This record gives C-alpha cells, structure tokens and sequence, in this order.
C-alpha cells in the first residue's frame, strides 16, 4: 500500500475499457462482432425473463403492467403470470361496463382457466397471490415472452424513452387533497364478508405516507364497512375461521407531479387507465391489518 | 357382425429429404454488425450475440 | 479490482480431498455471528450454536440476530465469504428439500436434518432455504405439536401427531422432527408454548371491562359487536396493583411471542436452471 494509491480517484469504468476488449487487445485479434460498447452496461435495474401463453397477453402488447403470479395446485404448471388489468374481472370494485369490456377482451381460453383457479379453491386472494413489478416488451406468438423489473427505473434499452406504468381507472385510489413531491403507491385488497362469497375488492392507493402505521390507521379508517362486514361474519357464523378484512403490499415510489390520466387502446377497444411516467419499482411482501 | 360397417381413418409420418431449388440473388439479406447485451449474474456473467 | 470480502482461515488441516468436497458449495449460504473481517472457522455455520437442553426457537432467534453472508471461491488455505448488500443480486445454492419457481418468495430456517465434512470437535451445518408459505406452515405445524406435548399419551394425540409431522409440497413429501423428546418438552419451546397459551388466557378474562368501558362512545360502532362477541362467548362457557401488573404481564408475554411473528423476506428468485439445486435471487433486507 503507498499513500498515492490510496489517495488515487476511485476506478472509471465510464471510460477504461471492457474485458472483451482487453483480450482482444492483448492478442490482437478481431472478430466480426461490434465488441466495443456492451448493451446494458451502465443498466441499474433488476430485469427477470418470463413465459406467458398467448390468450393474457391482450393489454401487455402496450408496454407497462403490473405482472402477478398465482397459483394452481395442479401437477401440470403450478403458476401462471397474470396482469393486473385481467384481474379486475374478478373484483367487486370495477365498474358494471369496464367489467364487461374486460370480459369482452380477454375471451381468450387460457384467460377463464386462471379465472377458474382464482376461485375453485377455499382459499382467499391474498394467500393465492404474489406482485412481480412492472412488464415492458413484446415478443408474440403461440408462447410469448415478457422481461420484467423487480428492482427499477422503468426504461428503453437505449433508455431512450422513459416507460410508464398504467392502472386501470376504477382501481384508482386516493387518500388525500393534496400531494407532496414524493408519494409512495401500494396495492391494496379488501374482503367484503357479508355476502354468500367473500367478495374481494381490488385497489391502488398513492400516498405521501411511508410509515406503516399511520397508513394501517387511514386504511381501518376508510374501510370502516368492509371491517364491520369481517366482524359480523365473525359474529354470525362460529367454526368459520375468517381472517384480514384487508391485506397491504408496497409497489413503488414516484414524484407526485408526474402523475397523469390517459387512454389506452388495443384491439381497437378503448380502456381508461391512470398513468405514472417517471415510476420506479421497490417491491415489499403482504402483510395483514384488521 | 353389428348392425353398422364403420370406416377408419388413421395418419402415417413419414421422414424425407429434399431438395430445395432457387435462382441466382433472387432474395436479398440486409445485415449490421452483429451486437452485444450483457446479463449479470454472481457466479456467472452471460451476453447474448 | 478487489470488493469487500470477509476472510476465514480454517485453524485445522484440510486435506486435497476435504478441500475437493467443499468447493462443491460455491455460492452456498453461511451464517457468521459477528462482522470481522478476519474470522476463524469454528465461527462458521451453526455449530457452535446447536445444544442439548435449548431447542429450534433458540437457534430461530440467533439466525435472526445473526449476519447472513454467501461463499466465493475456495483457493490455498484461505476461503473467501462476501457479506450482501440490499438491492443487488446474486447466486445461491439450494440446500434446501424445496425445489423453487420463478417469483417464489424464501426466508431462512434452521437446518432439521450426503453430509457435510466434519472435524475433531466440529462439523459444518448450514440453514435451510425455503419458501415463505412452506415456512409458515412448518413453523405453524411445530409449535403445535409442541402444545400436543402434554396430552401424548392418548392414542388420539399419536395419530393426529403423525398426520402434523407429515407435510407435502410441490414435488416434496419430507417428514419433520417430532418437537418432543422422552416425553419431555425443550425448555425454549415450554417458554414459547407457555407464553403463547398465558397470552390468549389473560385476554379472556382482561378484555371485557375495558370494552365495556369503551363501548359508551365508538363512532365505528364496530367495538359495541365486539362486546357482543365477547359476551356470547362468556355464554358459551381486583386492587389497582395486580391490575397493573397483569397488563405489564400480557405485554411481555406478547413480546416473547415476537420471537416467532415475523418473518424475514430474505430473498426474491429469477429463473433457475435444471440444475435446480442452483438459483440466482436479490437479496432482500
């Protein structure tokens, strides 16, 4: 160790050269290949590849979605990536005509299977489920593929162009008038007990409020009904063993002026969507609040 | 004998080889210099061509 | 360029052979107790933490207050441990009896079960990687056993004891370790057992004067059918001091329980290889 070498400015890979090319240097040779400048290099997201059947890649052809894993106890595949938009068919929380241009769209026979496993078993949506970030390419085909952020900024390649995150309208929700310059998105679900089945409803919510206390607090404030639904259940009907009138997932953080609201069209049918340009993912696990 | 002549039907797969004829710059290929994408893993460091 | 690395010098002899048979752990998961950066190998793994009286919990609790680390490449007479940092990636070897999939969430358990190569006074253990549902269900599963502990000698306790130890998963059929020994009870799962089973006593008995007391004024209304709950199950079966005293006990009872409550997400997994004993996965705080 020498006194000039510690006080040296840190290594550059911003200028010192790749391993290939050093190599290719040190035997002076030269392929047929662009060597030089690596794709990627400089990339800071996390990036995961998946393979998804043709049928639930309606609305994932327009770059941006929240892409969710479920499970089906079957031998044959035990998970199926599912989008966001998909799942609102089964929620209590998505208006009578998204509902039915939802279920219009996704006709597809690979689509009602997943919707079948959603609700042939006893078991509720939030033990069925778990948040894989945000998807962002196309490749079709009778199999398709999706490359997926679990950890990111949200771009292009070239990361020419910053790429968004779209949520459906009716999902939409927000606790406050107004929004400071940083606010934090979470996905949110509710069970609605009092009727025959347990009735989930399916949110987003974006608050400036990162402690989780204090947004368990505004939440038991706000689902006032959907936690006297759990009780009443509770009451009425004994050896029922209901649990968590309401589940919390943290999914991202973004600068509250970058909000949006936009449309959004494929198949020549038009959906209304809330939109979030400059997004980032920063994934937590569920947790309960009753 | 039943009272019914039923018909079969059945499919057979077989392996050739061909040969396969065309004319002299009758398709034309467009290429670049072929580019590098690197993954990073741990223990291992993968680019794709 | 070199990175931060934590040094282990193995204090005895390693033969060729002994050394051929531990390269094979790669990128395996090693507990260490403290953040040297020299560290000496009877540190490693959680040997010297495994006893003959303190039980599962106990080592539970000291993986939970311990330091995660994972392996680099084993050279001449130095072995080389690099301590993660959150939000970056990195490869792990699947010690655990679960095969995994894409997306699958996993924690850290204490090991229950070729082996691995061992010394004079030491052997090498490492903890398991599993899935979060299968965690909660084993650790669910355990602790009830322990409160069957008490009523063993009963056929019916037997049988549903087996039909507990049992546990299925995708493409896993293992059994776990019945939680009691000669008839008798670890002394840290008696405490856990004991302050869970205290806990859900004193709350029969503590709750209803002060909701009753409370039910004068809920806006929410929802407390008022809370009572109401809490009187039908009344139908279904004080000085200050003690009164006092019986909250600080409920409370502290509750913060034993903590040891078990919570879980920690350590890793979230991409895509595995056939190979599937390897996995690559981000490391999660």
């Amino acid at each position: 160790m020498d006194a000039r070498a510690v006080a040296k400015r840190p290594r550059d890979p911003a200028d010192e050269d790749n391993e290939l090319v050093t190599a290719l240097k040190a035997k002076r040779e030269v392929n047929t290949i662009s060597v030089r400048y690596l794709y990627h290099a400089d990339h800071q997201a996390l990036t995961a590849r998946f393979f998804v059947p043709e049928g639930l890649v309606e609305f994932e052809a327009q770059p941006g979605a929240l892409l969710i894993r479920m499970e089906t106890g079957c031998d044959s595949p035990r998970h199926l990536y599912i989008s966001l938009y998909l799942l609102g068919i089964r929620a209590s929380n998505v208006s009578a005509s998204t509902r039915c241009l939802l279920e219009s769209v996704y006709t597809a026979s690979a689509a009602r299977a997943a919707l079948q496993w959603l609700d042939l078993g006893p078991h509720l949506l939030h033990r069925r489920l778990e948040t894989l970030g945000c998807v962002k390419t196309v490749s079709l085909g009778i199999t398709s593929l999706l490359t997926c952020v679990m950890r990111g900024y949200l771009y292009n390649t070239l990361k020419t162009e910053v790429f968004a995150l779209m949520i459906p309208k009716d999902m939409y929700l927000t606790w406050e008038e107004t929004r400071g310059r940083l606010q934090y998105v979470y996905l949110i679900i509710v069970y609605d007990y009092d009727g025959p089945e347990t009735r989930p409803g399916i949110y987003v919510l974006t608050s400036s409020i990162a402690h989780w206390q204090t947004l368990v607090d505004v939440a038991r404030g706000k689902f006032a009904r959907e936690r006297c639904s759990f009780v009443n259940r509770r009451i009425t009907r004994p050896r029922q063993i209901p649990l968590c009138t309401g589940v919390i997932q943290k999914l991202g953080w973004c600068l509250a002026d970058d909000i949006h609201t936009s449309f959004l069209v494929h198949k020549e049918l038009k959906l209304s969507v809330v939109r979030l340009d400059n997004f980032s993912v920063e994934l937590g696990d569920f947790r309960e609040f009753v | 004998h039943p009272g019914f002549a039923l018909t079969a039907v059945r499919t057979d797969t077989f392996e050739v080889d061909m040969l396969l004829y065309s004319g002299k710059s009758c398709t034309s290929v467009i290429i670049n210099n072929p580019i590098v994408t690197k993954e990073e893993r741990d223990i291992s460091t993968t680019y794709h061509v | 360029a070199m990175e931060a690395n934590i040094f282990c010098t193995f204090d005895h002899k390693l033969s060729i052979a002994d050394v051929g048979k531990l390269t094979k752990l790669v990128a395996a998961v090693v507990p260490i107790p403290q953040r040297l950066h020299l560290i000496k190998h009877y540190q490693l793994g959680l040997h010297q933490f495994v006893d003959h009286t303190r039980g599962y919990v106990r080592l539970r609790g000291l993986l939970r207050n311990m330091t995660l680390t994972l392996m680099r490449r084993v050279e001449g007479n130095q072995i080389l441990l690099h301590v993660p940092t959150h939000g970056l990636l990195y490869t792990v070897l699947n010690t655990g009896p679960v095969t995994w999939e894409k997306g699958d969430a996993l924690c850290v358990l204490p090991p229950l079960f070729e082996n691995l190569l061992t010394l004079g006074q030491w052997e090498l253990v490492l903890p398991w990687i599993v899935p979060m549902p299968l965690a909660l269900e084993i650790n669910q599963r355990l602790l009830i056993m322990g409160l069957f502990s008490l009523d063993r000698s009963y056929e019916e306790v037997k049988a549903a004891v087996q039909q507990l130890q049992t546990i299925t998963f995708r493409d896993a059929t293992f059994t776990i370790p019945d939680p009691v020994i000669d008839q008798h009870l670890l002394i840290d799962m008696k405490t856990a057992c004991l302050s869970m089973s205290m806990v859900a006593n004193l709350a029969s008995e503590l709750t209803m004067t002060y909701v009753r007391k409370l039910a004068l004024e809920d806006s929410s209304m929802l407390l008022v059918k809370c009572q109401e709950l809490l009187m039908r199950l009344d139908r279904e079966r004080v000085s200050p001091d003690d009164e006092i005293a019986r909250l600080s006990a409920l409370f502290v009872m509750l913060r034993q329980l903590d040891d078990l409550i919570r879980e920690q997400v350590v890793f979230t997994v991409c895509d595995v290889s056939p190979d599937n004993k390897s996995a690559t996965c981000i490391f999660k705080g």
